[PDB]
RNA sequence: CACCUCGAUGUCGGCUCGUCGCAUCCUGGGGCUGAAGAAGGUCCCAAGGGUUGGGCUGUUCGCCCAUUAAAGCGGCACGCG
RNA sequence: UGCGAAUGCCGGCAUGAGUAACGAUAAAGAGGGUGAGAAUCCCUCUCGCCGUAAGCCCAAGGGUUCCUACGCAAUGGUCGUCAGCGUAGGGUUAGGCGGGACCUAAGGUGAAGCCGAAAGGCGUAGCCGAAGGGCAGCCGGUUAAUAUUCCGGCCCUUCCCGCAGGUGCGAUGGGGGGACGCUCUAGGCUAGGGGGACCGGAGCCAUGGACGAGCCCGGCCAGAAGCGCAGGGUGGGAGGUAGGCAAAUCCGCCUCCCAACAAGCUCUGCGUGGUGGGGAAGCCCGUACGGGUGACAACCCCCCGAAGCCAGGGAGCCAAGAAAAGCCUCUAAGCACAACCUGCGGGAACCCGUACCGCAAACCGACACAGGUGGGCGGGUGCAAGAGCACUCAGGCGCGCGGGAGAACCCUCGCCAAGGAACUCUGCAAGUUGGCCCCGUAACUUCGGGAGAAGGGGUGCUCCCUGGGGUGAUGAGCCCCGGGGAGCCGCAGUGAACAGGCUCUGGCGACUGUUUACCAAAAACACAGCUCUCUGCGAACUCGUAAGAGGAGGUAUAGGGAGCGACGCUUGCCCGGUGCCGGAAGGUCAAGGGGAGGGGUGCAAGCCCCGAACCGAAGCCCCGGUGAACGGCGGCCGUAACUAUAACGGUCCUAAGGUAGCGAAAUUCCUUGUCGGGUAAGUUCCGACCUGCACGAAAAGCGUAACGACCGGAGCGCUGUCUCGGCGAGGGACCCGGUGAAAUUGAACUGGCCGUGAAGAUGCGGCCUACCCGUGGCAGGACGAAAAGACCCCGUGGAGCUUUACUGC
RNA sequence: GGCGAGCUAGCCCUGGCCAGGGUGAAGCUGGGGUGAGACCCAGUGGAGGCCCGAACCGGUGGGGGAUGCAAACCCCUCGGA
RNA sequence: CGUGGUUCGUGGAGCCAUGGGGGAAUCUGGGCGGACCACCGCCUAAGGCUAAGUACUCCGGGUGACCGAUAGCGCACCAGU
RNA sequence: GCGGGGGGAACCUGGGGAACUGAAACAUCUCAGUACCCAGAGGAGAGGAAAGAGAAAUCGACUCCCUGAGUAGCGGCGAGC
RNA sequence: CGCGGGGUGGAGCAGCCCGGUAGCUCGUCGGGCUCAUAACCCGAAGGUCGUCGGUUCAAAUCCGGCCCCCGCAACCA
RNA sequence: CCGAGGGUAGGGCCCGUGACUGGGGCGAAGUCGUAACAAGGUAGCUGUACCGGAAGGUGCGGCUGGA
RNA sequence: GUGGGAGAGGGUGGUGGAAUUCCCGGAGUAGCGGUGAAAUGCGCAGAUACCGGGAGGAACGCCGAUGGCGAAGGCAGCCACCUGGUCCACCCGUGACGCUGAGGCGCGAAAGCGUGGGGAGCAAACCGGAUUAGAUACCCGGGUAGUCCACGCCCUAAACG
């Protein structure tokens, strides 16, 4: 039955997408945090 | 005038549409229409301020003439009488000798063939825009500018009209269709007639889905909340109100005036 | 009353399945009778077996219909999820 | 720094146990092949299942799963020689298909501008943004694997350049167009389908008959111009002109003059068209798959016929149905040795996608998961129709454990003597009914309904006669709708499959609708409709600190808030309290104003500090209004010429004392009230009475046709619900081979009784019973498992909610 | 302080979908009727939160499942269409 | 007047800062020594810059009555996998 | 023409700024100008050359350590600071 | 059982707080007016304060018990 | 074939009876009031409408069968 | 037919003055109202009486009558438009074309009803003050439907001469 996960390629860079991330201050430190961790992706691919 | 319908089904029983033998205009707008950005009741956050609203049929907005004062002296042929479904009233095409087209709020009694004129000329006809100083005291009239140059926005609604009591100084006595009594200025334009296709007032919409077709999306009483949501949302069976009754917000909703004290209005303002 | 059980002993009634007690409803045996007979009354012995089908109500119970030898009363975590 | 406990933590390994299970009951059998090994791989045959799909095509999403070679450790619920698995190699070809060097939508973003402590919010134009608009490719062949992409044939588009001819050319500006709903729908086509005695074709005559106007198979596809047929769009000329934010010769508007029509002009569909291409059954060939032949294949008539096309077609209706570019026209600066237009010719034509899965073993569901997933095609026969049901085509599958046995018991299913709801909370469940045609059809009603009311009859096949349509010549053929007559067979003719049981009578809700995703679908919500109330427009109201925005490009016939909830008849009295409304007076009142009068200090001038009267808002007080505002709407005692009762009276209280209607009720405690009805019997149900614990009029009163998967009561019909069970089917259970879990688990060498014990003992006492160990079974016990009781209390634990609790904002 | 409306709720923009039957509103036409009308009767017409019912959307009752095929499923039945 | 800073929570509440109102002077001017007044002192506001002594540890080095693969960093191993 | 923009473990200044908690309840008070968010700076940053201190005719910028001192005080004069 | 209110001439009510002299309306009785009754007018009588104890100088009054009465309550279970 | 009738189902009319309920007629001396007849002590009546223990009262209009 | 009359006869649209009420302005003070007599009510928050302005609805004084018109119900300021009946004179035309009328159809005071509107004065119901034994009445103060208009119903009457 209908599960929660529908991906679509579209809405995924439209959501967690490296654009954007970085518009709002928020997600740069998203980034500024995945970044110092030293995740090797900052964003879904 | 209204339609009636033998109760094929039920709310056929009820229902009561619109005469439209008014009208001229078949479907199509003059392209003078232009695109609507419905709302939903939802403001530039994303955010609902009017609760209720939203479905409802795609409109085209016709744009209509709210000031006669341009085409002072140039008179105009009336070409068709139009529905418009932006308002109550019935929009009047007009040519103008000009060559130029304009709707008009289409006044009770104007009729297809007429001639039409606006200015502090003209005479005192049905259609006729004139500033409200030179209209003799006692003509009933319609589309009143309340100061002047900035556009008609009283008695606009289908069956209303204004009246004009008496003139004191630079500003004329008149009676609303709300009764109240205001001074206006005299050199704000106004359009002799009532507004007409006046029967509206008498539609029964006679089912629940009509009123989805305005938009009117179905609106639930505090009675029927909880108390997270409204005053009267709670306790058991029914249950009256158990305060003094309340808007969602939480301000008294019988008797208690709204209108701003000390709005600088007041000193034009005599009524109910 | 508050003693085991609140780091759980599922609670009424029904149904199914019973088993036990006897302060015995019936059947068997008795004494007394204000026991003529038949039919009762009361009390004693007796737990082997039996102890109906419906209407009403969630009901237990009760009331009622139609029968019956009789339409027993209790216990078993108000027996038994 | 020493562990045995913390439902401790991490790991390992046990028990349960060779137990449950191995994932849809569509289904398998055999022969041959291969290999170390074969139920499970390959090939043949036979059998079964899907077929509006379980077949095919597209979009998401997935991302090599694709094709092939070698391979079986693991993954595969068994096996595996196979694979969606390991290794390796190969494989996706575009000016026309999709997307981008085009447009705009919501929304986003945003020169200007506005706002905000910072971060940042907003915002005109612009820009971004498509499954919308615009735009040029069709048929066939080819690969192991791609093809509208390669190839073959036939067509087309845009840029660049040149030639020729035409013309005031020229735009991001003006105008036209693009450009629009819902329902119904005409004519003509097309896809698609059926039939053919006609045309083409290998073969076939079995088992009793048939060498036949037999059986079987096939009878098309694409195509520029031109041409036909059907449709779409559209007036032509002049004069005036002040409007379309400059200017236009364009468009608009007024006048005149011809057409009224597709006549013309133009555009599209379809047909035909030079050419090109396909082309069955069957037999043969070794593939895992295809290839030869059939073949110089035929290539044609009739009929059905779209929801598709002609398309911007037509009609009706109200709820009144995008935008921008492409495109055409008009002019502007400008340039008019430019430029643009038309034709022809040569050249130029970029990026990305393209494998494969795709209702699923490749997507979302930890799984090769009985779930979920948008678009298109979806054949034939029959049954009234159909995308329904049954069977079948093409095509695809038998669901990745099997073999046996034939217990209990379970599930799914079939039947049943007599009875027929006696079952039970309740006919729950299951039966009955069931499609179409005809007869027929009540109360009541808002006149539509109620209605499929109810209850009935028909229904197949054969021959005969005969009516109307469609297409065709008015004709035959083919197709559609029938009408009458005589017969035939069976238990039965909607012979299988899909396919209402019905009636009476209450409650609640008018109705269709909506809801607690995953225990409630309802009497709850909503609903048209009624009332109150607010709001004069920079409206009230809502969101935001603000700017802004919604309201609304609306204007009181409108918008907001509230209650009530179709409709009918109605909706009484109380304004003392609370709320709101009104009230220029008076009372009280903050800061401020005002300073009588006092004080500190200094030699003083002074500096400094208190400070009464008085003048001072809103608010409250006070006066009044207000009931579809919050709300409220009595008590005791007497009294009629039998009795009873009390129309009547007395008296206390109140702001006022409950009107109509209704009433043991979704409300009545006593209560199974009393009486009546229905029953053999009725705590329910219907009717009535009134002693209403504790009904009552917009948290509406009392009714109401129709409606309801609501809730009550009764009858008929019919039944395995039951008396009361029986038999049968299949899937499990049992046995054998393969693979093989789980909660639980102090350790166990783990009996009954009567006692005892922390009060319910396998474990203590006394007696009794009892050889060791299993398997199928039942559930009485281990106060069995599960979940650190959800109830209850306790904690100066928490959190949602309320208000005339406190304190703030 | 951030991350979430790829689930779910509402709205906005833009597309798509709903086999087949049934009932027969207004209107139109004709006829009757009248002083003229209202009206009546036919035929036509094809309305509706109209009827039956697939797809599609649901989730009524019962059964099964309950270490499931499934952390909401399957069968029969049923509502809207 | 309203507030913040200080040990100072309105307190006798000054000092430093400043949102609001009124609003000066230039040495004989001004601020301060904890309400205010006198006296006696201290200091010169409404412009700006200024090493060092100080904080830290991504980084390199040296040491350890620091750990020794369940420890030590989450990671001794192709781990922020 | 020159510059700015962004990053940096912690450390630094500035703009803003909590609650649990403590008070054995709780409002002032505490936690705490902490956490955190924002801007900015640098290898440090801040601060700095008296309109200071504050009782001595005293001392002389600023920062940092020790001490003064849990002193003076602050405080529902409570907790505590 | 629980809690709050009550019990006073024939009826219905004050008085009880706050000790000392029981009031009001109706009713009853005697008179008047009327032909008469009712209305009306002038006079009058009538209660030991539910009951039993106690407190005080003095108790309807304050306290206790018992007795009837009205109201509210009886929840989780 | 038709057919007496029997059956099954659904209508219509009539009569009888029914808890209860509506009024009505009647009945030597009941209770409440006094509406009408004499300006009947508010002229009366009247259609209607609201109200009220009851006669009735009141509104609107009408009549004289009143002044 | 022709020519002439009188008329509140009907329908529609306009229109005038008096008064009542409310509001605004003015002046002005201690009561006004009301009755059998009062009380409620209103009034020092400035009432009543007075004047000026304004708003709004209803009804039309004198003329007016013992009058006129209409089938009846009914019909009354003035103006216009449309329109019915009626009578007189002339003696012109048709040639009995007549009467009445069950059914049918239409009209039909007031009240009442539906949907809108309008609402000044009046006023069922209702509240209050008096009266009374009571007073759900009579008198007084308030007062909502209604009275008014449009459309559509209801169809009654001491609709009587
Ligand atoms: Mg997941
Ligand atoms: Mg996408
Ligand atoms: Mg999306
Ligand atoms: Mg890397
Ligand atoms: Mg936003
Ligand atoms: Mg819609
Ligand atoms: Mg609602
Ligand atoms: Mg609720
Ligand atoms: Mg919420
Ligand atoms: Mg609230
Ligand atoms: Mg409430
Ligand atoms: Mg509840
Ligand atoms: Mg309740
Ligand atoms: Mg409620
Ligand atoms: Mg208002
Ligand atoms: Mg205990
Ligand atoms: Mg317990
Ligand atoms: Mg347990
Ligand atoms: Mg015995
Ligand atoms: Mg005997
Ligand atoms: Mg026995
Ligand atoms: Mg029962
Ligand atoms: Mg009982
Ligand atoms: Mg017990
Ligand atoms: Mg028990
Ligand atoms: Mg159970
Ligand atoms: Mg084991
Ligand atoms: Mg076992
Ligand atoms: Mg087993
Ligand atoms: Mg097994
Ligand atoms: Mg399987
Ligand atoms: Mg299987
Ligand atoms: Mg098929
Ligand atoms: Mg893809
Ligand atoms: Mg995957
Ligand atoms: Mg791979
Ligand atoms: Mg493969
Ligand atoms: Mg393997
Ligand atoms: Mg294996
Ligand atoms: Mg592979
Ligand atoms: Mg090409
Ligand atoms: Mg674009
Ligand atoms: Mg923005
Ligand atoms: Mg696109
Ligand atoms: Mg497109
Ligand atoms: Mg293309
Ligand atoms: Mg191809
Ligand atoms: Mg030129
Ligand atoms: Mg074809
Ligand atoms: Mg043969
Ligand atoms: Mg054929
Ligand atoms: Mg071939
Ligand atoms: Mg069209
Ligand atoms: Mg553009
Ligand atoms: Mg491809
Ligand atoms: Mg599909
Ligand atoms: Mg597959
Ligand atoms: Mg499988
Ligand atoms: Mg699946
Ligand atoms: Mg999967
Ligand atoms: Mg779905
Ligand atoms: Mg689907
Ligand atoms: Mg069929
Ligand atoms: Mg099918
Ligand atoms: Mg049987
Ligand atoms: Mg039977
Ligand atoms: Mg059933
Ligand atoms: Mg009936
Ligand atoms: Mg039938
Ligand atoms: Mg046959
Ligand atoms: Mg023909
Ligand atoms: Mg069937
Ligand atoms: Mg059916
Ligand atoms: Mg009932
Ligand atoms: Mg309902
Ligand atoms: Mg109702
Ligand atoms: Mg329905
Ligand atoms: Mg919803
Ligand atoms: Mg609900
Ligand atoms: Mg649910
Ligand atoms: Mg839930
Ligand atoms: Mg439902
Ligand atoms: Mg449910
Ligand atoms: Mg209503
Ligand atoms: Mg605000
Ligand atoms: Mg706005
Ligand atoms: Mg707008
Ligand atoms: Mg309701
Ligand atoms: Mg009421
Ligand atoms: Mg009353
Ligand atoms: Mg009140
Ligand atoms: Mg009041
Ligand atoms: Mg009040
Ligand atoms: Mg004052
Ligand atoms: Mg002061
Ligand atoms: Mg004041
Ligand atoms: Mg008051
Ligand atoms: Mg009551
Ligand atoms: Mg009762
Ligand atoms: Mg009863
Ligand atoms: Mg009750
Ligand atoms: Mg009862
Ligand atoms: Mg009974
Ligand atoms: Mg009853
Ligand atoms: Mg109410
Ligand atoms: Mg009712
Ligand atoms: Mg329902
Ligand atoms: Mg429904
Ligand atoms: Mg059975
Ligand atoms: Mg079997
Ligand atoms: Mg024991
Ligand atoms: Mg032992
Ligand atoms: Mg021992
Ligand atoms: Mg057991
Ligand atoms: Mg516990
Ligand atoms: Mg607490
Ligand atoms: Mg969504
Ligand atoms: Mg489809
Ligand atoms: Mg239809
Ligand atoms: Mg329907
Ligand atoms: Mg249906
Ligand atoms: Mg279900
Ligand atoms: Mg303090
Ligand atoms: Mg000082
Ligand atoms: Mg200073
Ligand atoms: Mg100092
Ligand atoms: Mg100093
Ligand atoms: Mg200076
Ligand atoms: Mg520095
Ligand atoms: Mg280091
Ligand atoms: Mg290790
Ligand atoms: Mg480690
Ligand atoms: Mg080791
Ligand atoms: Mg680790
Ligand atoms: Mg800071
Ligand atoms: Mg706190
Ligand atoms: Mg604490
Ligand atoms: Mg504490
Ligand atoms: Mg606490
Ligand atoms: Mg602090
Ligand atoms: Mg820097
Ligand atoms: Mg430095
Ligand atoms: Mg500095
Ligand atoms: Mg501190
Ligand atoms: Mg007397
Ligand atoms: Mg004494
Ligand atoms: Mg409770
Ligand atoms: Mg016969
Ligand atoms: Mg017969
Ligand atoms: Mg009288
Ligand atoms: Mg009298
Ligand atoms: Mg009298
Ligand atoms: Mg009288
Ligand atoms: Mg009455
Ligand atoms: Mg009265
Ligand atoms: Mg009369
Ligand atoms: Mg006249
Ligand atoms: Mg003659
Ligand atoms: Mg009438
Ligand atoms: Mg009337
Ligand atoms: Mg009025
Ligand atoms: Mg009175
Ligand atoms: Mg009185
Ligand atoms: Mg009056
Ligand atoms: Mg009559």
């Amino acid at each position: 039955m209908k599960r929660t996960w529908q991906p679509n390629r579209r809405k995924r860079a439209k959501t967690h997408g490296f654009r954007a991330r970085m518009r709002t201050p928020g997600g740069r430190k998203v980034l500024k945090r995945r970044r110092q961790k030293g995740r090797w992706r900052l964003t879904p691919a | 005038a209204v339609k009636k319908f033998k109760p094929y089904t039920p709310s056929r029983r009820f229902m009561t549409v619109a005469d439209f033998s008014e009208i001229t205009k078949t479907e199509p707008e003059k392209s003078l229409v232009k695109p609507l950005k419905k709302t939903g009741g939802r403001n530039n956050q994303g955010r609902i301020t009017v609760r209720f609203r939203g479905g409802g049929h795609k409109r085209l907005y016709r744009i209509i003439d709210f000031k006669r004062w341009d085409k002072v002296g140039i008179p105009a042929k009336v070409a068709a009488i139009e529905y418009d479904p932006n308002r109550s009233a019935r929009i009047a095409l007009l040519h103008y000798v000009d060559g130029e087209k304009r709707y008009i709020i289409a006044p009770d009694g104007l009729q297809v063939g007429q001639q039409v004129v606006a200015g502090p000329d003209a005479p005192i006809q049905v259609g006729n825009a004139l500033p409200l100083r030179f209209i003799p005291v006692g003509t009933v009239v319609h589309a009143v500018e309340l100061e002047p140059k900035k556009g008609a926005k009283l008695a606009r609604a289908a069956g209303t009209s204004a009246q004009i009591q008496g003139r004191e100084g630079d500003y004329v006595i008149l009676r609303l269709p709300s009764g109240e009594l205001r001074k206006v200025h005299g050199e704000c334009y106004a359009t002799v007639g009532a507004v007409g296709n006046a029967d509206h007032k008498n539609i029964v919409l006679g089912k629940a889905g009509r009123s989805r077709w305005l938009g009117r999306r179905p609106h639930v009483r505090g009675a029927a909340m909880n108390p997270v949501d409204h005053p009267h949302g709670g306790g058991e069976g029914r249950a009256p109100r158990g305060r003094p009754p309340a808007s969602p917000w939480g301000w008294q909703t019988k008797g208690l005036k709204t209108r701003k004290r000390r709005k600088p209005s007041s000193r034009f303002i005599i009524a109910r």
